[PDB]
């Protein structure tokens, strides 16, 4: 939900006996297929933009700029990880292609299928279709009653 | 077709103009920090070598098929026919190298567009171009396939005419 | 010029560590990554710290010159006068640094476009201004921007 790692603890030991369908957890930070030549930035985090499209947010001028969940004509990148202690968000610029699990809007998530063009809303959630090239590579997976994730490939601007 | 393409009875006969080969190294100017990805391609539909390709997520794997500029994922720079694997430079990266064209008479500096077959054509065909492609050299024919040196740098803001 | 070489007779007092980086001789970018693509190209004129377009024509190889708009190709971040070459970050690579602005009207939160002279002017969009325009000398204004492409 609001944390990459489960906020509550667990009362059981994992079986660790199977190898299939084990990467669906929300704590799976980063991309699924990553290149060593990827440009990675970091920014101060305003809110929780984890696994969402991020845009630049400024202030009066007394403090440096930061990144907040957003999209549309102001999209700047995609957040793939967050260090909570330092309040830092890892950003992959939109000029660098990305492939990984991203948050999907809980509206018509069943209609999302592989090959469906997607775009970022004002809250940084992927929504079914403008100016950003993103393609879904799988179907929506439910983590919470309001949390759905989809594997997507973002490859620049239209 | 293929890239390597055969026993010869005799050997084939300056340093200038020796790069005009179908199986030449695609990148005229390479660079570390260039991202290269691997995908599967259809071994009976279209040969994607030196063509603009698009991602087609199939029911068993994500393939790359020759595609137009409107839905282009990148440029296929090399193919391994033994494993039928295509190597793709994403459109987010710059490219300067030789690509397959269908017009045997293209001059230098002309604006170009990729058609539905992943083939370089003149941008005056009518479809609104969405990618910045420029001809760095005149098209040359290898006897037959037509090749041309092009520079591709990102998408175009507003589609041209 | 990027580094106007002039001999002096007295040393200039330089001890303060603040307001020392905003200068016309500070090449490169404020933040740079090892995986940034750089290309050296022959140039004409002086496109230093400006948007550069590739001009193609004894026939010579294509060069670069100050420009922008639909012909925008990259940004010139460093120059070598002896070799008459310019280091260029391609438009497909994001950049953060001080660039030449047309005038002082540019302020923070302003969307900026590269004009026909390679200068950043207020409103496709190419950059987002980070600070106000500062006059280095005469009519030379430098503005900190974070280039992200073309809209």
């Amino acid at each position: 939900a609001l944390m990459k790692n489960p906020q509550q603890d667990s009362g059981l030991l994992s079986n660790s006996i199977d190898f299939r369908d084990q990467n669906l957890i929300f704590s799976n930070s980063g991309g699924v297929c990553t290149s060593s030549k990827d440009k990675i930035e970091n920014y101060p985090a305003k809110g929780y933009p984890y696994k969402r499209g991020v845009k630049l947010s400024f202030g009066d001028g007394t403090t440096e700029l930061e990144v907040e969940a957003g999209g549309g004509d102001d999209l700047y990148g995609v957040c793939s990880d967050i260090d909570e202690f330092s309040g830092m968000a890892t950003v992959i610029p939109i000029t660098n292609n990305f492939t990984g699990y991203l948050t999907l809007k809980k509206d018509g998530q069943n209609g999302v299928n592989p090959g469906d063009k997607l775009n970022f809303n004002q809250h940084g959630e992927l929504e079914k279709v403008k100016s950003v090239n993103a393609i879904a590579l799988s179907k929506a997976h439910k983590l919470t009653e309001d949390l759905f994730i989809v594997l997507a490939s973002v490859f620049g601007n239209r | 077709y293929s890239k390597s393409m055969i026993e010869n009875k005799v050997f084939s006969s300056c340093f200038k103009s020796k790069n005009e080969r179908v199986d030449a190294y695609s990148f005229a100017c390479s660079s570390y920090t260039d991202k290269i990805e691997e995908y599967l391609y259809d071994p009976a539909n279209s040969f994607p070598y030196k063509r603009g390709v698009k991602l087609v997520p199939k029911e068993n794997s994500i393939y790359v098929e020759v595609g137009a500029d409107t839905d282009m994922y990148g440029i296929c720079v090399d193919v391994c026919e033994f494993s039928c694997t295509a190597y793709v430079l994403p459109i987010t990266n710059n490219f300067e190298g030789y690509l397959v064209t269908r017009n045997p008479s293209i001059k230098i500096g002309e604006i170009l567009d990729i058609n539905n077959n992943g083939v370089i054509i003149k941008a005056g065909g009518g479809p609104p171009t969405a990618i910045n492609i420029y001809a760095l050299s005149d098209s040359f024919t290898i006897n037959s396939i037509n090749l041309i040196k092009v520079a591709i740098f990102g998408n175009r803001g507003l589609e041209k005419t | 010029m990027k580094n106007p070489q002039h001999d002096a007779s007295l040393l200039s007092n330089s001890n303060e560590f603040r307001d020392k980086n905003v200068e016309f001789f500070a090449s490169g970018g404020t933040r740079t990554s090892k995986f940034d693509k750089l290309e050296n190209h022959p140039f004409l004129g002086y496109p230093y710290k400006r948007g550069v377009k590739r001009v193609i024509q004894s026939h010579y190889e294509p060069h670069v010159e100050a420009g922008g708009g639909e012909d925008l190709y990259g940004i010139c971040i460093d120059i070598d006068e002896f070799s008459k070459t310019a280091t260029i970050v391609p438009i497909t690579n994001n950049f953060e640094g001080y660039l030449v602005a047309k005038d002082s009207t540019v302020k923070v939160k302003d969307k900026l476009i590269f004009n026909k002279d390679g200068a950043l002017e207020k409103v496709t969009i190419n950059a987002t201004a980070l600070t106000d325009a500062k006059q280095i000398s005469n009519e030379v204004y430098l503005v900190k921007v974070a280039v992200f492409g073309n809209k």
